[PDB]
C-alpha cells in the first residue's frame, strides 16, 4: 500500500536539516579566525546520513 | 639547515596549520614516478595525511617540462606543495619562474609570510645552495647533510651575496672559488625518501608495521645501486623490526598473523615465486662470478648443482613445489657450498614478510615486483606524449600493488619481473658476445642499434636494469679499470637514441668512500657548447635524449671532456 | 538526465522532456535541501580516495574546485565527488 | 647451436629482387616465382650466417643469397632471353 | 597403525575447517555449495595445501595412494558437520586437485615417478564406455550365512580367503543388491605434436578417472592432467608391468565445453565482454583483420572464413525436413597463395576442427571405420575426420589429389549432415554436423588463365555443388602489390610483425584466438536469425538474375558451366546472409546482411563461373 | 669450429670442400651447401610458422655427378634418408 | 521508475548496514572532550550529543555506531564488543543450536552484520583471538543456514513464524519466501468459489 504521509514529522525535520545545514556554514566562519575538527565532520556526515534516509523514503513513495 | 632532522615535526605541524581544512582541498603533492623510494614515501604520506583527514591531490610527474606545467596550473587555494623525489639539484625559484615578492603576505616587524610553501624530499646532492640557503619559499628537508658537509660553502654564499680592487679580488675569487668546487662535484642519492618520511613518523609517533615495511621497501630499491647506503641505514631498521614486533614466539600460524621477520634473504632472483634454478641464473651478482653469459658460465652453474647435491630436475621445481627437505636444508648446503665460487656474498639477512597463509615474501621480491610494474605495467610531441602518459599510468600500478587487498596486482608485477630479467639477458649477452662494449679511454661506450623487443628499452628504468647488469658484469672482473659506462639505445619510432651516463661500483664485498656521477655535468657543458638536438628533461639528469644524426658528434665531445 | 533521441517516437521525445521538467520542478521547491536525483546507496563512507578516470581540466562544482589531471589521485569527502564519479570523471567508489 | 637473426636493412634490394623475378616471370614456361621464392632468399642468407657460424645475417649474406636464387633462375631461362635475362640482372649477378 | 591415519585425517578437517584468505572461508564454503547442487566432491588448489602446513603436503607427496583416500574422508567428516543437524546419509566425498607444478613432459615419465603426484598434457584420443568399481561391497558366507561389508577406495583389497566368524578356504559371495558402486572411464593421452621428439611417433598412455571426473572431455580435446603415475599387473617381458595415471584433476585448456547440451558454461565476466563486442559499430572489420593477421590481402578469403566459423543457422520443418546450417567453401588455385596457412589458421580458430590432407586420407578414415575387436571378436565402429570435426569444421587440404573413391565419401556428411553406414551387420545413420573447408590446385597446376574454365577445374558438379563460397585465387603480378606483399613478408621474418600484432590487439583492431574462439562458441549458442520478410524480396530478385546471367554464359561457351548455380546456392545466399547477423548477435537477418552476402557470392563462387 | 669459422672466406672454403672429389659444378655444390646446413624455422606469436629447410632440384643431362653429390650428402648429414624412382611409393615416403 | 528495480520491495545489505549502524555501542575514548570547571562541540540532530562532549580518555561510554567507526578511523577511540562477541558466549549459543532443532538461538537481530563491520574496523579491539571468533560465527552461519532450508519445507497459504532470525538473514530470503507464498497464495484463493 501507499501509507499516508508522516505531515507534521516531514515539516520538523526539514525544518532541522535547513537550521542545522545554516549552523555547519556559521560555525565554518570560526575557523577563519581548541579548533578541532571532529564535531564538524560528524555535524556534516550526520546530514548526509539523515538527507539520505529522507530522499529514499520520498523516492520509495 | 633548512629543516634539519630534528625539526621535521615543525614542517609537518606548518602544513596542518596552513592546510588542514575540510572546506578545500589545498595540498598537493608531486611525486617523481620512475623511482620506488618516491613512490614508498608518498604511500607512507598519503596513509599519515588520510588519518589527519586531510585533503589532497597526489600528481606522478615524469620530469622537469612536466613539473613546468602542472606547476604552471596548480589553482591559487592550493597553498602546500610537496615536491617528493625531485628538485633538490636544480634551482626551483628559477626554474618554476618564482619571484617571492608575488607570493608574499603579512610582511608585518623583522618577519615574513608567503601564501604558499613549496616543501622538496629529495635524497640527491649536491644541493642547490639557491634552494638551500638563497630562497624563504623553498624548504628542504635534510639527513644532516647541510649542517656535517656544507658549512664553508654556507659562508661563501653569504659573503658573495652581501658583496653586491685588491681587497676585493683577494676575497671574490675566493668565495665563488668555493662555489665553483661545490658545483664541479657529480651526482649521487645519499639516503633513502622513505627513512626521512619514517623519520618524521617517529617524531610525530605514528610509526606501526604498515609503514615500517614502507620504509624498508623503499630502502630496499637503493641496494642494487647505491649499495654503500642501504648499508647505511640497514642497522636503523632492524632496530625498528624488533621494536615493533609483538612479543609471542613459537607462535601458530593464522590467517590473521603478519610476521615481519629478519632472517635469510639469500642475494638471488625472485627465489620464492620462481625456481631455484633460475634464481642463480637471472641474478646480476651470479651472473657477474660465474661470467654466465657465455656457455662454459652455465656449465659452472651445473657444475656447482651437481656438487651441491641438486638434481638438475629439482633445481627447476618452482620454490612451493620444491621438496620440504631440500627448503630446510638449504641454508647448510650453501654454506657448505658457495665458498667454492666464491658466490659467498649471496649469504645475507633480509626482511621477510609473511601475511597469513599466503606465503612470504622478501623486500627485495617485492620491490622487483614493484619495479616491473612501472616498467611494463600497460608528431614526435605526440609519439613522446602518448608514452609518457604511460609511465604515468603505470605508477598507479605499482601503488595499488602496495595495498595488502591487491595481491593479484602484486602476482601480476612477480610474472613481469621474471619476463624482464630475461630479456635483459638475452639483451645482455647479445652485447658480451658481439663486444658491443667499446673503450674509449674516458669511458666505455655500448649503442645498442638493433635486437629482439629492443622497444622495451625507452623507459628510463629498463636501460638502468640492462646498466646494473653491464656494471656488475665489469666491476667483479679482476683486471678491469673502474671507467664510467655511456648505455645507448635507439627508438625506431621517434629517431632518438636514449642515453644514459652510469657509474662504476666496487666489487660487492670490499669495504670505500663513494664515487660520483659527473655525466649530468659533461652532458649539459657539452649540450651548452654544441647546437645539437637533445632533451635534458629527465629528474635522473644522467639521461638524455638526442637525435640519431646527432648523437656521433656528442660522443666525439663526450671523450674530449675534462668533466669526467 | 536528472544530474540515443533517435530512438523514441517524436511522443516519447516530448514526454520525456515533459518529465525531466517535472523531475527539477519538485527538486526545486521545498524540499530542495535534499538532492531528490541524488544517490540511493547509503552515505556508510565519509572521505573517499578517488582517480581521475579523465582528463577535464579545470573545473568548478559548487562546493569547490579541482584540477582533474589525467591519472592523478584526490582524497577527498565523498559527497562533494559524488556526482563527477557518475558522470564517470573520476574512479574508486 | 647457431640461429641466425636479420637486422631488417635489406628492404629495398629483396624488393627490387622480388618485383624483378616477378615482372620478368611473365614468360609463359617460366619457373614459378612466387612468396615463397622471396621468403628462399631470407632462408638462403640465414644458411650462409651459419656457414660463418654468426648470429647475425651480414648484408654480404643477403647479397650471396640474392645471388644465387637470381643465377639459378637466369640459368633456367631459354637461350634465346638468358642474354636480355643476364644484362637485366647484372647489378645482382654480379653483386659477389 | 590406525593411530597414525586418524592423526592425519584430523589433521585435513581442520584444513577444510580454517584454511580461510580475507574474510572467507573458502573451503567450507567451497564444500556447502557443491553439497547444495549435489556433486559431492572438493576441488583443493595446492598451493593453499602448503601455505596451510607444508608438513600435510609433504606426507601426501611422499606417499599419495595411501593419503588421497584419507583426506576423502576427512571431507566426508566436515561434510556431516556442515550439512546435517547432529543428533535431531552422504557417500563418500571426491578429493580433487589443481596445481601448478612443472609439466613433465609425456615421455618423460619413468621409473623415478612411480607413485608420484605427476602434473602433464595431452590430447586425449580416446575415451572409454563408463564401467562400475565398487565403493561398498555387501558380503555373505556360502556356507554359514554370516554377513558383513568391505568399505572400498579406489588406489594402488579383494574378497577374505576366511570366514571372519569348518567354513571353508573362500567363503564370500557379493550381495549385489546392497553393494554400491561408482563410475569409472579410461582414456588414451597422446603427448602434444610439438613436444614429440624429432622422428619419433607421438607416445601414448592410458588413464582413468572416477566419479564427477568421468565425462569431463571427448576425443580431440588438449588437457592438462594432475594425477598418480602408477602401474597395474596386466596378463598382456618379465618382472615388468604396465604404467597408468589416476587422474586426480582434469583442467581443459581454453573451456573447450566437453560432452555438453549448449549449457550455460559461460560467466558475466566474459558474457558482458562478448555483449559489449557485439555491439561495436566497426565488428567486422575486427574480426576480418583477426583472421590471420601474417597473411597479407585475400581480404574475401578472411570474410568467408569468417562466415564459415559462424555458419548460418540450422532449421527443423513440421515436415520432418532437416535444412543445413553450415557453410562449406574451397580455395582453388596457383600455387604459394596462402590457401593452406589460412587452413593451418582455422585449426586454431575454430573451437572444434581438424586439420587433414586428402592426399593422406580414405574414405573410413574420413567418415567412420569398421574395426574388429580383439577380445569380443566382434565389429564395432570407429569415428574417422568426420566424425571427430563434428559441430566444427574439417580443413581438407590437398583436396584435388584425394582418390575419386575416397572424395565421394564426403558427398553425404557435407549436405544431409549423416554418416550412414551398412557394414558387417552395423548399420546406423551417425550425425555428423561440420563445415568443410578445402584447399586445391587446378590440373596444369597454375590457372592457365586462357583455357576454357571448364578445362582447368577437375571436379565435378556434384561435389562442386556442395560448396557455398568457391574461390578461384589467381596470382597476378602486379608489380605494385608485389612490393606491398615483399615489404609485409620481411617485417615477418625480421620480427617487426609481432610487435603490430601485439600493438594492434592493444588498438583493439584485432582479437586474439583464445577470445575469437570463445566469441565464436558464443554466438553459435545465442544466435539462429531469420531472414526479415523484406530479406526475402531481395534474394529472390537477386537469385533469378544470377540464372539468366549463368543461362546467357552457357549460350556464349556452348555448354553446361563446370561451377554450377543451383538451387543449393540460392540456399548459400541464404546461410550467409545469417552468419553474417550471428556476428553482432542481431535475432534477424535485414537488407545490409542480404547486401554483403550478394556480394560475398559474387566475389567468389559467380567471378569463379564467370571466367 | 670456432678458429676456422672466422677464416677470410669459410664459405668458400666449406663449399669447395662439398663432394671435394667431384669437378666443377660449384653452383650444385652451393646449392648442396645451404641445404645441409639450412636456414631458421620461425613461429610468429604462436599463430603462423614459416618453413626454415631449403629444397633443391638437380635437373640435367646425364653422367653429371647428380646422383654422387646425392649419396656424397647420404654420408655427410646427420639423419638422412635415400629414396630412388619406382622403388619409393607414396606412403614410405610420409607414412603409412 | 523513481526508485530501482532490485529495491523495489527489499533492502539493500549496504541499506541493512545503515540501519545497524544507526544503534548504539560501548566504547573507550582516546580524547577527552569533556571540559574542566577550573572549543567546538558536537551538536548532533538524530542522536544523543549528551554523550560526546562529555569523553575522558579511557572511561567507557556509550555512542552511536556510525560515529564509533568514525572516531575508530582515526587513532580516536576503541570499540568493545558487545557480550554476546565473546567465545564463551558464542559457544553456549553453538550448543543450543545443535540441541533444539526446532529453533533458532536468541542471537540479537544485527549480529551478522555487526560481526562483519567490527572484525574489519576494528580487529584489535577483541579480548579473545579474531580468528576463533570468525571460526564461530561461522558455525552459527552454517547451523543456521541448516534450520533456514528445514524450514522452507512448510512453505504455506497462511504464514510462518521465524522467532530469532536475524535481519540479513530474513533479507537474503525475503525475495524467495514472499515470492513462493505469494504464488500459494494466488493458486489457492483462485480454488474458492
Ligand atoms: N599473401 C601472403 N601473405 C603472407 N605470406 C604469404 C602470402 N602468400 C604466400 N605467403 C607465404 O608463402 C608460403 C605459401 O605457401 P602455402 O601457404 O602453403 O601456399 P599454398 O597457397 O597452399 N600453395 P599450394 O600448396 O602450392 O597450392 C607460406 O610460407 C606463406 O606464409
Ligand atoms: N664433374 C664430375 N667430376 C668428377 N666425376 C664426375 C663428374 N661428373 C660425373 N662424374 C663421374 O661419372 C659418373 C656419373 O655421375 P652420376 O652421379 O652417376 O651421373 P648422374 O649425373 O646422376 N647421371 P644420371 O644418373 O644418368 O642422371 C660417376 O662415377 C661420377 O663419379
Ligand atoms: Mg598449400
Ligand atoms: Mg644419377
Ligand atoms: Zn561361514
Amino acid at each position: 500500500e501507499l501509507l499516508p504521509y508522516p505531515h507534521q514529522l516531514m515539516k520538523r525535520l526539514l525544518n532541522r536539516i535547513s537550521m542545522q545545514s545554516q549552523l555547519i556554514e556559521n560555525i565554518s566562519m570560526g575557523f577563519l579566525d581548541n579548533e578541532s575538527k571532529l564535531p564538524l565532520l560528524c555535524m556534516e556526515t550526520e546530514l548526509e546520513r539523515l538527507k539520505f534516509v529522507i530522499r529514499s523514503y520520498i523516492r520509495c513513495r | 639547515m633548512y629543516y634539519g632532522i630534528s625539526q621535521f615535526s615543525e614542517a609537518y605541524n606548518k602544513i596542518l596549520r596552513n592546510s588542514s581544512s575540510h572546506s578545500s582541498c589545498q595540498l598537493v603533492i608531486f611525486v617523481s614516478c620512475l623511482n620506488i623510494d618516491a613512490l614508498c614515501a608518498t604511500k607512507m604520506l598519503s596513509l599519515l595525511f588520510k588519518k589527519q583527514l586531510v585533503q589532497s591531490q597526489i600528481v606522478p610527474i615524469f620530469g622537469y617540462s612536466e613539473l613546468r606545467r602542472h606547476y604552471s596550473q596548480l589553482d591559487d587555494n592550493i597553498n602546500s606543495l610537496l615536491l617528493v623525489g625531485f628538485g633538490g639539484v636544480i634551482d626551483l625559484e628559477a626554474f618554476l619562474e618564482i619571484d617571492p615578492q608575488e607570493y608574499v603576505i603579512d610582511t608585518d616587524s623583522g618577519e615574513q609570510s608567503f601564501r604558499r610553501d613549496i616543501y622538496v624530499l629529495d635524497a640527491h646532492r649536491p644541493w642547490n645552495l639557491d634552494n638551500i640557503f638563497g630562497s624563504q619559499i623553498i624548504q628542504c628537508f635534510d639527513d644532516g647533510t647541510v649542517d656535517d658537509t656544507l658549512g664553508e660553502q654556507k659562508e661563501a654564499y653569504y659573503k658573495l651575496l652581501e658583496l653586491d680592487r685588491k681587497q676585493r679580488k683577494k676575497q671574490i675569487h675566493e668565495y665563488e672559488g668555493v662555489l665553483e668546487e661545490y658545483y664541479s662535484q657529480g651526482t649521487t642519492v645519499v639516503n633513502s625518501i622513505s627513512a626521512q618520511i619514517y623519520s618524521l613518523l617517529s617524531a610525530i609517533g605514528e610509526t606501526n608495521l604498515s609503514n615500517l615495511w614502507l620504509n624498508i621497501l623503499g630502502t630496499t630499491s637503493l641496494d642494487i645501486a647505491y649499495a654503500q647506503v642501504y648499508n647505511r641505514l640497514y642497522p636503523l631498521l632492524q632496530d625498528e623490526v624488533k621494536r615493533l614486533t609483538p612479543s609471542s614466539r613459537n607462535s601458530v600460524k593464522t590467517p590473521d598473523t603478519l610476521t615481519l621477520n629478519i632472517q635469510p634473504d639469500y642475494y638471488l632472483f625472485l627465489l620464492r615465486h620462481s625456481s631455484l634454478y633460475d634464481s642463480f641464473y637471472y641474478s646480476n651478482y651470479v651472473n657477474a662470478k660465474l661470467s654466465l653469459w657465455n656457455e662454459n658460465g652455465k656449465k659452472r652453474l651445473h657444475k656447482m648443482f651437481a656438487r651441491m647435491g641438486i638434481p638438475l630436475s629439482t633445481a627447476q621445481e618452482t620454490w612451493l613445489y620444491m621438496d620440504h627437505s631440500i627448503k630446510r636444508e638449504l641454508g647448510i648446503i650453501f654454506d657448505k657450498n658457495l665458498d667454492r665460487y666464491g658466490l659467498q656474498d649471496i649469504i645475507r639477512d633480509g626482511f621477510v614478510r609473511t601475511l597469513g597463509y599466503r606465503g612470504s615474501i622478501s623486500a627485495s621480491e617485492f620491490v622487483e615486483a614493484l619495479t616491473a610494474l612501472l616498467e611494463v605495467g600497460n608528431n614526435s610531441a605526440q609519439k613522446l606524449t602518448n608514452l609518457r602518459k604511460r609511465w604515468v599510468s603505470n605508477f598507479w600500478l605499482s601503488w595499488d600493488a602496495l595495498d595488502d587487498r591487491k595481491v593479484e596486482l602484486l602476482n601480476r608485477g612477480i610474472q613481469l619481473a621474471q619476463d624482464l630479467q630475461r630479456a635483459i639477458f638475452n639483451t645482455g649477452v647479445a652485447i658480451l658476445e658481439k663486444k658491443l662494449i667499446k673503450h674509449l679511454r674516458i669511458y666505455r661506450l655500448c649503442v645498442l642499434q638493433d635486437g629482439p623487443d629492443l622497444d622495451l628499452y625507452r623507459n628510463p628504468l629498463t636501460l638502468l636494469r640492462l646498466g646494473n647488469w653491464l656494471i656488475e658484469c665489469c666491476a667483479e672482473s679482476e683486471d678491469k679499470q673502474l671507467l664510467p659506462m655511456v648505455l645507448a639505445s635507439i627508438d625506431e619510432n621517434t629517431d632518438t637514441y636514449l642515453v644514459a651516463g652510469l657509474t662504476p661500483r666496487y666489487p660487492r664485498g670490499l669495504d670505500k668512500k663513494p664515487i660520483l656521477n659527473n655525466f649530468s655535468m659533461a652532458f649539459q657543458q657539452i649540450t651548452a657548447e654544441t647546437d645539437a638536438k637533445v632533451r635534458i628533461d629527465n629528474f635522473e639528469s644522467s639521461i638524455i635524449e638526442i637525435r640519431r644524426e646527432d648523437l656521433s658528434p656528442f660522443l666525439e665531445k663526450l671523450t674530449l671532456s675534462g668533466l669526467l | 538526465n536528472g544530474l540515443d533521441t533517435n530512438n523514441l517516437s517524436h511522443q516519447e521525445q516530448e514526454y520525456l522532456k515533459e518529465y525531466c521538467d517535472l523531475i527539477t520542478d519538485l527538486k526545486s521547491g521545498d524540499l530542495v535541501d535534499i538532492d531528490l536525483s541524488g544517490s540511493l546507496v547509503p552515505p556508510s563512507d565519509v572521505f573517499i580516495d578517488v582517480r581521475v578516470l579523465k582528463d577535464a581540466g579545470e573545473i568548478q562544482t559548487e562546493y569547490g574546485v579541482f584540477n582533474l589531471i589525467k591519472d592523478s589521485q584526490f582524497f577527498v569527502r565523498q559527497s562533494d565527488v559524488e556526482r563527477l564519479i557518475q558522470q564517470g570523471y573520476l574512479q574508486k567508489i | 647451436k647457431i640461429y641466425p637473426k636479420l637486422h631488417q636493412m635489406d628492404m629495398d634490394k629483396v624488393s627490387r629482387v622480388y618485383a624483378d623475378l616477378r615482372r620478368e616471370s611473365i614468360s609463359t614456361g617460366s619457373f614459378p616465382i612466387t612468396v615463397r621464392h622471396l621468403e628462399s632468399i631470407l632462408r638462403i642468407a640465414e644458411s650462409f650466417a651459419k656457414m660463418r657460424l654468426s648470429e647475425f645475417v651480414s648484408s654480404y649474406d643477403l647479397d650471396r643469397a640474392i645471388k644465387v636464387v637470381v643465377d639459378s633462375f637466369v640459368d633456367a631461362q631459354k637461350v634465346s632471353v638468358r642474354r636480355q635475362l643476364r644484362r637485366s640482372f647484372a647489378i645482382y649477378t654480379l653483386g659477389h | 597403525n590406525d593411530d597414525d591415519n586418524t592423526e592425519i585425517i584430523k589433521s585435513f578437517k581442520n584444513f577444510i575447517l580454517e584454511f580461510r584468505l580475507d574474510s572467507q572461508f573458502i573451503y567450507r564454503d567451497q564444500l556447502r555449495n557443491n553439497i547444495l547442487v549435489k556433486n559431492y566432491s572438493l576441488t583443493v588448489n595446492m598451493e593453499h595445501l602448503i601455505g596451510y602446513n607444508e608438513d600435510i603436503y609433504k606426507k601426501l607427496s611422499d606417499e599419495p595412494s595411501d593419503i588421497i583416500p584419507l583426506f576423502e574422508t576427512a571431507i566426508t567428516q566436515v561434510a556431516k558437520r556442515i550439512s546435517i543437524l547432529s543428533r535431531a546419509s552422504l557417500p563418500t566425498f571426491q578429493l580433487i586437485l589443481n596445481s601448478n607444478a612443472n609439466q613433465i613432459p609425456l615421455r618423460d615419465l619413468d621409473s623415478e615417478h612411480v607413485s608420484k603426484i605427476v602434473r602433464l598434457s595431452g590430447i586425449i584420443i580416446s575415451t572409454s564406455v563408463l564401467s562400475s568399481r565398487a565403493t561398498y561391497l555387501s558380503i555373505m558366507c556360502r556356507n554359514c550365512r554370516h554377513t558383513t561389508s568391505i568399505t572400498i577406495n579406489n588406489f594402488n583389497v579383494s574378497l577374505p580367503r576366511s570366514c571372519l566368524s569348518n567354513c571353508g578356504p573362500d567363503p564370500y559371495i557379493i550381495i549385489h543388491e546392497s553393494s554400491k558402486f561408482i563410475d569409472q572411464q579410461f582414456l588414451k593421452l597422446q603427448e602434444i605434436p610439438e613436444l614429440v621428439p624429432v622422428g619419433e611417433m607421438p607416445r601414448n598412455l592410458t588413464m582413468t578417472c572416477d566419479r564427477y571426473l568421468t565425462n569431463k572431455v571427448i576425443p580431440g580435446t588438449r588437457v592438462t592432467i594432475v594425477g598418480i603415475y602408477s602401474i597395474y599387473n596386466s596378463k598382456n617381458g618379465v618382472a615388468i608391468r604396465t604404467p597408468y595415471i589416476k587422474i586426480l584433476g582434469i583442467q581443459s585448456d581454453v573451456e573447450t565445453s566437453s560432452i555438453w547440451n549448449s549449457v550455460t558454461m559461460f560467466t558475466e565476466e566474459e558474457e558482458e565482454e562478448f555483449l559489449q563486442l557485439s555491439r561495436n559499430p566497426k565488428l567486422y572489420e575486427i574480426l576480418t583483420n583477426s583472421i590471420a593477421p601474417s597473411i597479407f590481402g585475400n581480404e574475401d578469403i578472411k570474410k568467408a572464413i569468417v562466415c564459415l566459423l559462424m555458419g548460418g543457422s540450422k532449421k527443423i520443418l513440421p515436415d520432418g525436413m532437416r535444412l543445413r546450417g553450415d557453410i562449406n567453401v574451397l580455395l582453388l588455385g596457383d600455387p604459394g597463395t596462402a590457401k593452406s596457412q589460412l587452413l593451418k589458421f582455422v585449426e586454431k580458430v575454430s573451437p572444434i576442427a581438424v586439420y587433414t590432407s586428402g592426399k593422406g586420407s580414405s574414405a573410413a578414415g574420413l567418415t567412420a571405420s569398421v574395426q574388429r575387436d580383439p577380445m569380443t571378436r566382434e565389429f564395432y565402429l570407429e569415428g574417422g575426420a568426420m566424425v571427430l570435426a563434428d559441430g566444427g569444421v574439417v580443413c581438407i587440404d590437398e583436396f584435388d589429389k584425394m582418390r575419386d573413391e575416397d572424395r565421394v565419401a564426403i558427398h553425404e556428411a557435407m549436405e544431409q549432415q549423416t554418416i550412414s553406414i551398412a557394414k558387417a551387420g552395423i548399420t546406423t545413420v551417425l550425425n555428423s554436423r561440420t563445415s568443410v573447408l578445402a584447399a586445391a590446385n587446378p590440373i596444369y597446376g597454375r590457372y592457365d588463365d586462357l583455357k576454357s574454365p571448364g578445362d582447368n577445374i577437375d571436379f565435378q558438379t556434384t561435389i562442386l555443388s556442395r560448396f557455398d563460397m568457391i574461390f578461384i585465387v589467381k596470382d597476378d603480378h602486379n608489380e605494385e602489390r608485389d612490393i606491398s606483399i615483399a615489404n609485409h613478408v620481411i617485417n615477418i621474418h625480421t620480427g617487426n610483425a609481432n610487435a603490430m600484432q601485439n600493438q594492434q590487439e592493444e588498438n583493439g583492431s584485432e582479437i586474439s584466438i583464445e577470445k575469437m574462439k570463445r566469441y565464436i562458441t558464443y554466438c553459435r549458442l545465442k544466435c539462429a536469425p531469420r531472414l526479415s520478410p523484406q530479406a526475402a524480396e531481395k534474394l529472390s530478385s537477386n537469385f533469378v538474375t544470377i540464372r539468366k546471367q549463368l543461362l546467357i554464359n552457357e549460350l556464349e561457351s556452348t555448354e553446361r558451366s563446370s561451377i554450377p548455380i543451383t538451387i543449393r546456392q540460392l540456399e548459400a545466399i541464404i546461410r550467409i546472409t545469417e552468419s553474417l547477423a550471428k556476428l553482432e548477435l542481431s535475432p534477424i537477418a535485414q537488407e545490409r546482411h542480404v547486401d554483403e552476402a550478394i556480394r560475398l557470392f559474387q566475389a567468389s563462387t559467380m567471378d569463379a563461373a564467370s571466367q | 669450429f670456432r678458429k676456422i669459422s672466422r677464416d677470410r672466406g669459410i664459405i668458400d672454403k666449406i663449399i669447395s670442400s662439398m663432394a671435394p672429389s667431384i669437378y666443377g659444378h660449384r653452383d650444385i655444390k652451393t646449392a648442396v651447401a645451404c641445404s645441409l646446413f639450412g636456414g631458421v624455422p620461425k613461429n610468429v606469436n604462436g599463430k603462423h610458422s614459416i618453413r626454415g629447410d631449403i629444397n633443391v632440384l638437380l635437373l640435367g643431362d646425364p653422367g653429371t655427378a647428380k646422383s654422387q653429390i646425392l649419396k656424397y650428402v647420404e654420408k655427410t648429414a646427420h639423419r638422412a634418408v635415400f629414396a630412388t624412382g619406382q622403388g619409393a611409393s607414396a606412403v614410405g615416403l610420409t607414412a603409412s | 521508475m523513481s526508485l530501482p528495480a532490485h529495491l523495489q520491495q527489499t533492502f539493500s545489505p549496504e541499506e541493512i548496514q545503515f540501519i545497524v549502524e544507526n544503534e548504539p555501542i560501548k566504547i573507550f575514548p582516546r580524547i577527552t572532550t569533556r571540559q574542566k570547571i577550573r572549543h567546538t562541540r558536537w551538536q548532533l540532530i538524530t542522536t544523543d550529543d549528551k554523550a560526546l562532549n562529555n569523553m575522558v580518555a579511557m572511561r567507557s561510554t556509550e555512542v552511536v555506531l556510525w560515529i564509533a567507526l568514525l572516531l575508530k578511523q582515526q587513532s580516536k577511540c576503541s570499540i568493545v564488543a558487545p557480550q554476546w562477541l565473546t567465545t564463551k558466549e558464542l559457544d553456549r549459543k553453538i550448543q543450543y543450536e545443535k540441541t533444539h532443532p526446532d529453533r533458532f538461538s536468541e542471537l540479537p537481530w544485527n549480529w551478522l552484520v555487526l560481526a562483519r563491520i567490527l572484525f574489519n574496523k576494528a580487529k584489535d579491539d577483541f579480548h579473545d583471538p579474531i580468528h576463533e571468533l570468525r571460526g564461530k560465527i561461522q558455525d552459527l552461519r552454517e547451523i543456521r543456514q541448516i534450520k533456514v532450508l528445514k524450514g522452507l519445507k512448510y512453505l504455506n497459504e497462511s504464514h510462518l513464524q521465524l522467532d530469532n532470525l536475524s535481519l540479513l538473514e530474513i533479507n537474503e530470503l525475503r525475495p524467495f519466501i514472499t515470492e513462493i507464498m505469494d504464488k500459494l497464495r494466488e493458486i489457492h484463493t483462485a480454488s474458492l468459489t
